[PDB]
């Protein structure tokens, strides 16, 4: 019941992260 | 009561903290 | 060049403090079992 | 052959997420596409190679 | 602190998940314990 | 003069026992081994012109008139009620939990 | 239940249903991102 | 009856046909700006 | 007299959409 | 020009004091079937039986109606979701004891309330207007679908469709909270929001702009003369009026958009009430309120009411008595 | 960056899609990411349901969608719809997500990298919307795509395990097809039968022979359709009927898939064949039959005869007769009298339920499935509490029927409000005045007065 | 009130022997009735017949007793007609026809005990409300 | 404007995140255990799951006079040994 939430904290990062990185190193959002 | 000061001892720590933090800004103000 | 402590301010907190509070505690009701 | 099927899993996985945060930071990266595309090319070449892998040794350990 | 360092979009990024997870506790909380009919 | 029959029944042996010429199937529950074989037994070959004439329901095995005997305290038998008896309602009358 | 070899994924494959739904929200940090413009 | 239905019947099928080639009759042009919509 | 009456007041209503929409004071612009 | 042109250009004219369209075509002549078998049935139908039961209820005002009480009755529970026209009774007084005026009324009228809706955006369309009124317009029409035709469709018979009169309207309202606890459905509270929001901001609207009227008058005439039609000025100071409410909450709360505050005033009540046909609708597949009878238990598992609990007891209540006669096993299934 | 603010595109973020309809390699971008999309859920949603699924345990207790649909197909369930082999349900769900990673990643390289319009780079790829041989050639294409699909259900059913059976003799069965029904009479008479009860228009189909023929027919007509759109263009009465822009296939497209989201809940409300009750669980109309049944069984048990016995109202309290003769069950279930199923048909003469029958020949499993079937009615609430509004919590249940009919009921009707929307834009767009009424050009200032 | 062992204490055999079941074999019990039983039997009442109940009063009366454990445990292994004449396990779940009642397979010895324990102490707790049916609600 | 400074200044100012990443979670934490603690229910008189009735008891304890009330709750609280 942990495994559930680490997964979801993962993926759930997972999409706001390419945003960020994106943002970065100012790539063509 | 023990429960109380178990209860409030967050709130007064950040309200202590906070007042510590912006006692400047607050002393030019006023 | 901007004011902190305003009316405004005292309204905003009036309300959010016991906000998070209440949220606290409702945060913890719900580990409680019969 | 357990060990390799597990192996071949944590890779496939592993290897998706690196791909899902990867190929769109790379897409819209000006910079070093060069060298990103190759990769893309690799981590994609792998990446089915990990599924056929996965998919074989599958009924060697089910 | 100047203002405008900390990415608004961020902050909004940030602030919804927070919501999200409370309020996953609370759909979570009808389920379990009190309120749950078990 | 107007008068309810059932309500008028309920003054009777009918208000107090399960009557074996009239009462719904559904209270031979009330009583150890009655619900369902003997009910229905009871019930078919109703009416009787006393509760120990169901003693001579034929085909009944000696456990079964055992059972009987056993329960005559709890039976009675009045007049047939047309009004009780139509519609099936014997076996189904309208009433459920 | 999923095949013995896989149980250790159970709790993902429990998140896995929900990916797309994140997808539309994503939508919006991006576009929170670049102001809405 | 059957007299009733085929009354209704061929009243019916008349006024769906007024509908259909009604609308078939170039209305994409009937409109107060751009009638050319082919 | 009651059947009359709700129906008399209906017509009445039915009565006045007819006036309203077709004998209507017309609207002019300026 | 030939016949069948000039025909197409009077009926999609843009001078006529009614506009007619094609939609208009099917519009007028299904309209004017369900108002006059409605109001001929409302003044003299005889008793029909609505739950197949031989058990008709009277509906017109000849027989024994007043408006608040009268209603055209829904067709007959034997009937189900059959079709029921006229042609298919053996005779009219057959027809009128299993309910036929209930079916021919509402299938006119939805045919032609949907072509209302077409004719809506075909005016639109001849008046280079852009095409939207309809779509505000297509919440009433699918609530009315909802209580016309989805539920009965959902529920098996059109008996269960909602009774053309006043009273009949709330029997339907007190058995669908018995069945479906529809107080306790998202959608309908949504719908609540929707109708209640929407008086609140007409009146506020309202409101504003007539607080705001720029004085073109005396005080011994209506402000409303003031006002010319057709005049190419707006009539009431906005900036004044978003002044105020900006100030009565705070000033990000307000409208200074004319446009965005209209596109608000559309888009509340109709997509609230779009809710609450989609809770009729979904509720007519039997996914019903939210259930929380007996969620709270004590320590030893005695259940603790909530006010959820009392609103069961009155639903138990609706239940058990509604139509008294019709059920003869224990679980009312549809 | 490319039309992508509102300046430049014209279009608001919260409309910005729009700013895609005439950025054809952006714009497949989109539509693969989506398709990439659907795959992903069918693949995931099915190892989800998998990994909550006990064998033993009836589908429609287990608010399963997905594995129903793919046991109705034959694979996994063998007599009565046993589950015998989960392995099938394994394979469609991993092949699913495993093709929606391709896909995805398609899309999103059309989306970010690829070319941003199409035209340029490929004459066959690229298109005007304007350009009507074009449109009917990707349409004829996607038709011969779609012919092709039925064929595979077609294909499935004769040549590949065949499909299950709920009406199989000797009872529920998987089964292979061998005499698909080709007679167009019968095809097509389906088309032709009334929507409304006891008739249920193509929703009636009860037999998986006209299944199977149907979609022999319907991929034929797909796939000759398809070439014949890529063969010709729009002839002029078409031409003049339509608006010719993407806004507007879009809109016609959404009356389409409104249309097809209705007959899907009225499909899975009411049909039991390609819908199996052993899989969705019972019908509405089914289950209160099966109240009926129940309680015939358990009175005639007890010694009543049920074929005269008067209920309250005068009506049999058991059976009664239709508006046209038929012997049906009683109470308010005489609604569902057009209800037919398996467990219920050895009952059946040519005038009806058989009273004979009813007395003689009831097989305990005919009990089972109409306690079963009585006890799993499609009724709950939206916290799955299974049973009328009133029951008290302790069932965990809401029918798959219902979920699935609620779910298109929505989804099809917001559907509808979709078409409203950009059909009418479409055409206002297409006239010229979607942004408004030019203020030196009203038009209707120069209308003569109504009045 | 708590769910003391007390309320926990139930007749294992007609003849007068006790068995104190757990707060775990309580709420086993509890879960395994929802499992196989509650479609039917929700609150303590018979869905499909009405007439025949759950409360202990009704079991007690019934041929052979059950209201004991052994009685329900039994009945889940061979349920019989209220008067014990018919054998009934082809028209109701039971170990015996667990092939046509196919949740009941993967039930154990233990779980028929939880089963059982929860049939007699729900009562305990709910008082009139078992077996009440929407009366009582 | 009024004066105040933006809230979209403020809330993305690195001060206060500082101040707030404390307050904020201080807070949550007191109320968290103003029910974990169980204070709450002696400060508002709610029952715990365990103080509704006495064992073996099954009757509300309803109020029934104005103006002994208070010794009338006492009482039942009381009646829970
Ligand atoms: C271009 C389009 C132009 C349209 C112009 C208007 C033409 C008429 C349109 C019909 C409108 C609705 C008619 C009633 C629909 C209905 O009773 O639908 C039910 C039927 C199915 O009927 C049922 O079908 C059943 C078939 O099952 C039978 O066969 C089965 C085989 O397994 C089983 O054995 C089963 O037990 C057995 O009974 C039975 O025949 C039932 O008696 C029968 O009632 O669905 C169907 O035919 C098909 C589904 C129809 C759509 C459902 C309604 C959609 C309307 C939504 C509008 C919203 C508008 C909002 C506006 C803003
Ligand atoms: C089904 C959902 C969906 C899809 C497929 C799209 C697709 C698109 N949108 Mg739209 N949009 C959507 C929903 C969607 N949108 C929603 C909900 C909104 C409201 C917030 C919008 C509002 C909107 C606006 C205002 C605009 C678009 C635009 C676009 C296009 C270009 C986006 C871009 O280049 O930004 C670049 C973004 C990035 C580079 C960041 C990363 C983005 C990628 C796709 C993330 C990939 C994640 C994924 C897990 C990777 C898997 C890899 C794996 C396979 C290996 C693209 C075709 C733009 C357009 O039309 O341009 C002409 C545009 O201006 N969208
Ligand atoms: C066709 C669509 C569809 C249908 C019929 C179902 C049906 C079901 N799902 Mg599935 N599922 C779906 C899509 C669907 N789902 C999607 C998109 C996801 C990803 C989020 C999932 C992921 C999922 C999981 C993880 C689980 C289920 C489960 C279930 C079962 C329990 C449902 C429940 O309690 O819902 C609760 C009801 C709601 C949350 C209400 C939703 C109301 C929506 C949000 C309103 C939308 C209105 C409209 C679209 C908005 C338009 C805006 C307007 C302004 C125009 C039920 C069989 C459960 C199960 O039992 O598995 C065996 C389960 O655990 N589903
Ligand atoms: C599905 C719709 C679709 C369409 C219309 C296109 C169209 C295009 N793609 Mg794209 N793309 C797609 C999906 C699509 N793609 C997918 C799913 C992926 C991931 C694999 C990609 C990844 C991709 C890349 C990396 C590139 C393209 C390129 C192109 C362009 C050149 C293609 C070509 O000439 O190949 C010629 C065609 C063949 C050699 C035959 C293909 C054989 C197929 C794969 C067999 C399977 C057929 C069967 C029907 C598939 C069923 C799938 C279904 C069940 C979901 C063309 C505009 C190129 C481009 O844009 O250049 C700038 C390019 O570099 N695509
Ligand atoms: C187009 C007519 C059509 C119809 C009526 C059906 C009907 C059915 N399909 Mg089939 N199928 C079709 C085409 C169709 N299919 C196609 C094109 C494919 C390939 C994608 C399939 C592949 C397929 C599979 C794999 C399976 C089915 C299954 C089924 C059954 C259950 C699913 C369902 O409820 O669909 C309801 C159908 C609809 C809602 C479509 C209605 C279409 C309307 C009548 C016409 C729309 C035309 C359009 C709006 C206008 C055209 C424009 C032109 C006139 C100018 C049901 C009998 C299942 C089954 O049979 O189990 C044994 C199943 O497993 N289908
Ligand atoms: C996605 C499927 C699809 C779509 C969108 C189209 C689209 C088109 N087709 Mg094509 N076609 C298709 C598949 C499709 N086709 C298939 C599968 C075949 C083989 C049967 C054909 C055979 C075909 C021929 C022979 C012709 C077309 C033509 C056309 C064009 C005009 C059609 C039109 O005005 O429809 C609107 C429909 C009508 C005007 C028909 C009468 C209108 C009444 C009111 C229809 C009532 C139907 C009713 C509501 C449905 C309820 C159920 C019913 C069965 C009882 C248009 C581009 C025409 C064209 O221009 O070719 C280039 C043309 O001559 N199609
Ligand atoms: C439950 C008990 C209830 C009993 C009543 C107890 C409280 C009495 C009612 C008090 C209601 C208002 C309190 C807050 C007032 C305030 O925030 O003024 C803020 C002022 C002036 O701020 C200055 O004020 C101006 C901003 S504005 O006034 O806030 O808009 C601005 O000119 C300047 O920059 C700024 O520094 O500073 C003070 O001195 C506050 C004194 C303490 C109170
Ligand atoms: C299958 C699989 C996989 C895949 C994965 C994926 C595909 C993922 C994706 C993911 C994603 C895709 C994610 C996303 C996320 C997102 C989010 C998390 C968001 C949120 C949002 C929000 C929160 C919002 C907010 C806001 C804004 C921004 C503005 C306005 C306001 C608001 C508040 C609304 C992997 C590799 C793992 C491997 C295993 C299996
Ligand atoms: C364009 C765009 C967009 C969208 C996008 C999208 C929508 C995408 C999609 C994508 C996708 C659609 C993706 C997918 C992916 C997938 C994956 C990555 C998967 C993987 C898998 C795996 C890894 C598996 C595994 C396994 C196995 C094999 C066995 C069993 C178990 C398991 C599950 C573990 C947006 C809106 C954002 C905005 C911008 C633009
Ligand atoms: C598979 C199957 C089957 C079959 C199917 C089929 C064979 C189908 C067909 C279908 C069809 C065959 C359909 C059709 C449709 C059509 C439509 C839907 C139409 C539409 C139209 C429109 C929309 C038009 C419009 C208009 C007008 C009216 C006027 C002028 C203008 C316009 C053009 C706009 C069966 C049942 C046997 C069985 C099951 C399986
Ligand atoms: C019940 C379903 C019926 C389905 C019928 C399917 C028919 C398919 C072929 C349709 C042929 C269309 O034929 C259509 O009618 C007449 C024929 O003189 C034409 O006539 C129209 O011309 C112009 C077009 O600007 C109009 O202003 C004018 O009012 C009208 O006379 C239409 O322009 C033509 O497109
Ligand atoms: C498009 C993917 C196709 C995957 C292969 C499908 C094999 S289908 C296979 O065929 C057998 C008869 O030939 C059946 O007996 C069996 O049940 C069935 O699953
Ligand atoms: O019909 Mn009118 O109401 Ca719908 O539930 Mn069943 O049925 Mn009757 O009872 Mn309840
Ligand atoms: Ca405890
Ligand atoms: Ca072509
Ligand atoms: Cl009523
Ligand atoms: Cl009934
Ligand atoms: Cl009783
Ligand atoms: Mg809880």
């Amino acid at each position: 019941v942990i495994a559930q939430l680490t997964m979801i904290a993962m993926i759930g990062i997972a999409g706001p992260m390419i945003i960020f990185l994106l943002a970065v190193r100012r790539g063509n959002l | 009561d023990w429960r109380v000061l178990v209860v409030l001892l967050p709130v007064l720590l950040a309200a202590g903290w906070a007042v510590r933090n912006i006692l400047p800004y607050a002393v030019k103000q006023v | 060049s901007y004011p902190i402590f305003t009316v405004r301010w005292v309204a905003v907190h009036t309300l959010a403090v016991p906000t998070i509070f209440f949220l606290g505690a409702i945060a913890a009701m719900q580990f409680i079992q019969r | 052959m357990t060990i390799l099927f597990q192996l071949a899993l944590a890779a496939l996985v592993i290897l998706s997420f690196v791909m899902v945060i990867g190929v769109p930071v790379a897409y819209a990266s000006p910079q070093d596409w060069d060298r990103s595309k190759q990769l893309i090319f690799l981590g994609s070449g792998l990446w089915i190679a990990l599924v056929l892998v996965v998919g074989v040794l599958n009924f060697f350990v089910v | 602190s100047e203002g405008g360092r900390i990415p608004l979009w961020i902050v909004a990024t940030v602030a919804g998940m927070g919501v999200i997870v409370i309020v996953g506790l609370f759909f979570y909380g009808a389920y379990a314990g009190l309120g749950s009919s078990l | 003069e107007l008068v309810n029959v059932v309500d008028e029944k309920l003054g009777t042996a009918y208000g107090e026992k399960i009557d074996l010429n009239n009462t719904n199937i559904a209270a031979f529950i009330q009583y150890r081994g009655l619900y369902p074989t003997l009910a229905k037994l009871i019930v078919k070959n109703a009416p009787y012109e006393s509760v120990e004439d169901v003693l001579n329901i034929p085909g009944l095995t000696e456990r079964q008139k055992q059972i009987l005997r056993e329960n005559l305290e709890h039976f009675t038998v009045t007049e047939v009620e047309t009004a009780l008896v139509e519609g099936g309602d014997r076996y189904n009358n309208g009433l459920y939990k | 239940k999923l095949p013995e070899a896989y149980a250790i994924f159970d709790p993902l494959v429990d998140v896995l249903p929900v990916i797309p739904v994140l997808f539309l929200a994503l939508a919006f940090v991006w576009q929170a991102a670049v102001g809405f413009r | 009856m059957e007299t009733l239905k085929i009354t209704v019947y061929i009243v019916v099928t008349f006024f769906v046909l007024l509908f259909v080639f009604g609308f078939l009759s170039g209305d994409p042009a009937r409109n107060p700006k751009r009638k050319d919509l082919e | 007299m009651e059947t009359i009456t709700y129906v008399f007041i209906f017509a009445c209503i039915i009565a006045l959409f007819f006036f309203a929409i077709f004998f209507r004071e017309p609207p002019r612009i300026t | 020009a030939n016949l069948w042109e000039r025909f197409c250009n009077w009926v999609t004219s843009t001078d006529n004091r009614l506009y007619v369209g094609w939609f208009g075509v099917i519009m007028i002549p299904t309209l004017l079937a369900a108002t006059i078998c409605f109001v001929i049935a409302f003044i003299a139908a005889p008793p029909v039986d609505i739950d197949g039961i031989r058990e008709p209820v009277s509906g017109s005002l000849l027989y024994g109606n007043n408006i608040i009480t009268g209603a055209v009755v829904p067709s007959s529970n034997a009937i189900g979701l059959h079709f029921y026209p006229i042609w298919e009774a053996a005779s009219l007084d057959e027809w009128l004891y299993n309910g036929g005026p209930y079916q021919l009324i509402i299938f006119h009228f939805l045919l032609g309330a949907s072509c209302y809706m077409g004719r809506q955006w075909e005016l639109s369309y001849r008046l280079g207007m852009r095409p939207w009124i309809c779509v505000a317009y297509s919440a009433p029409l699918a609530s009315a679908f909802a209580v016309f035709l989805i539920y009965p469709i959902g529920q098996g018979s059109f008996s269960d469709g909602m009774p053309l009169g006043i009273s009949g309207t709330f029997n339907f309202m007190i058995v669908f909270q018995a069945e479906h606890n529809i107080l306790m459905h998202p959608f309908h509270q949504l719908g609540v929001a929707g109708v209640f929001g929407g008086a609140l901001f007409c009146a506020m609207h309202g409101s504003l702009v007539t607080s705001s009227l720029i004085r073109e008058t005396t005080e011994t005439e209506s402000a409303n003369y003031g006002y010319k039609f057709g005049q190419e000025e707006e009539t009431y100071n906005i900036v004044a009026a978003h002044g105020y409410f900006g100030r009565l909450i705070f000033q990000y709360a307000s409208f200074n958009n004319s446009r965005s505050l209209h596109f608000f005033l559309a888009a509340w009540p109709v997509v609230g009430v779009w809710f609450a046909a989609l809770g009729i609708s979904t509720m007519a597949f039997n996914l019903n309120g939210f259930n929380f009878n007996h969620s709270v238990i004590d320590a030893k598992g005695n259940v603790i009411n909530t006010w959820a609990d009392i609103i069961n007891r009155a639903n138990l209540g609706m239940e058990v008595m509604h139509e008294r006669n019709a059920h003869n096993f224990p679980l009312d299934l549809a | 960056a490319t039309n992508r603010d509102q300046e430049s595109s014209g279009f608001a973020w919260w409309a910005g899609n729009a700013r895609l309809i005439n950025l054809s390699g952006k714009l497949l971008g989109a539509h693969v990411a989506h398709a990439g999309l659907i795959v992903f859920w069918a693949g995931a949603m099915t190892l989800f349901e998998l990994a909550h699924f006990i064998p033993e345990k009836p589908m429609y207790e287990q608010g399963l969608i997905l594995i129903p649909h793919i046991a109705t197909l034959g694979w996994g369930v063998g007599p009565g719809g046993e589950v015998v082999d989960t392995f099938p349900f394994f394979v469609v769900g991993v092949v699913h997500l495993i093709s929606s990673a391709v896909l995805g990643f398609g899309g999103v390289y059309h989306a970010i990298r690829g070319p941003e319009t199409l035209e340029e780079y490929s004459s066959f790829f690229g298109y005007d919307w304007k350009d009507k041989n074009k449109m009917t050639t990707i349409l004829g294409f996607h038709l011969i795509v779609l012919g092709i699909g039925a064929l595979l259900l077609v294909a499935k059913a004769m040549f590949f395990g065949g499909l299950y059976d709920t009406w199989a003799p000797g009872g529920g069965d998987v089964r292979v097809i061998t005499n698909p029904t080709l007679d167009p009479r019968v095809i097509f008479g389906y088309l032709l039968k009334s929507p409304f009860g006891g008739e249920g228009w193509i929703v009636s189909v009860n037999n998986l022979e006209d299944v199977v023929g149907g979609h022999i027919w319907i991929g034929l007509i797909c796939i000759a359709g398809g070439i014949w759109h890529i063969l010709t263009t729009p002839f002029g009465w078409a031409r003049r009927a339509f608006i010719w822009s993407g806004e507007a296939y879009l809109s016609y497209s959404l009356g389409a898939l409104s249309m097809m989201g209705f007959i899907a809940t009225c499909f899975v409300w009411f049909n039991n064949t390609v819908y199996p009750s052993e899989f969705y669980g019972p019908t509405g109309p089914e289950a209160s039959q099966a109240q009926a049944m129940t309680f015939l069984i358990r009175d005639q048990k007890l010694g009543a005869n049920v074929g005269s016995a008067q209920g309250p109202t005068g009506l049999g309290k058991y059976l009664m007769r239709s508006p046209t003769g038929e012997i049906i069950f009683g109470g308010e279930t005489m609604r569902f009298w057009d209800f037919r199923g398996p467990w219920l048909e050895p009952l059946r003469g040519p005038n009806g339920l058989d009273l004979n029958k009813i007395k003689n020949d009831i097989q305990p499993w005919q009990e089972r499935r109409a306690a079963e079937y009585m006890t799993h009615a499609p009724l709950g609430s939206l916290n799955s509490v299974g049973g009328v509004a009133t029951e008290i919590n302790s069932v965990n249940f809401v029918s798959p029927r219902s979920w699935l009919a609620t779910s298109h009921f929505v989804l099809a009707f917001f559907f509808l409000v979709g078409h409203l929307w950009h059909a009418g834009r479409a055409r206002a767009a297409a006239a010229g005045f979607e942004k408004g009424i030019d203020r030196e050009s009203e038009p209707v200032l120069s209308m003569p007065s109504l009045d | 009130a708590e769910l003391t062992p007390e309320v926990l204490t139930v007749p294992l055999n007609s003849e007068g022997k006790t068995i104190t079941l757990t707060e775990k074999q309580y709420l086993e019990g509890k879960r395994l009735f929802q499992y196989a039983c509650a479609s039917c039997h929700v609150g303590g009442i018979t869905k499909t017949n009405p007439s025949l109940d759950l409360r202990t009063e009704t079991l007690a009366l019934a041929t052979p007793p059950r209201d004991n454990i052994e009685g329900l445990v039994d009945y889940m292994k061979n349920p019989t007609t209220y008067d014990g004449e018919q054998e009934i396990a082809e028209v109701h779940p039971s170990l015996r026809s667990a092939d046509i009642f196919p949740k009941m397979r993967n039930l154990t010895e233990k779980d028929l005990v939880a089963i059982a324990g929860h049939i007699l102490v729900e009562p305990k707790i709910l008082g009139d409300k078992w077996g009440g049916g929407k009366v009582y609600y | 404007t009024t004066g105040e400074r933006p809230f979209s200044d403020i809330i993305t100012s690195v001060r206060y995140w500082v101040i707030h990443s404390i307050t904020i979670p201080a807070l949550f934490i007191a109320g968290w255990l103003f029910v974990s603690t169980g204070l709450a229910y002696d400060v508002f008189g709610t029952p715990r799951p365990d103080s509704y009735y006495a064992q073996e008891q099954r009757s509300i304890p309803l109020v029934t006079d104005r103006f002994e009330a208070k010794q009338q709750v006492e009482t039942f609280l009381e009646q829970l040994k």
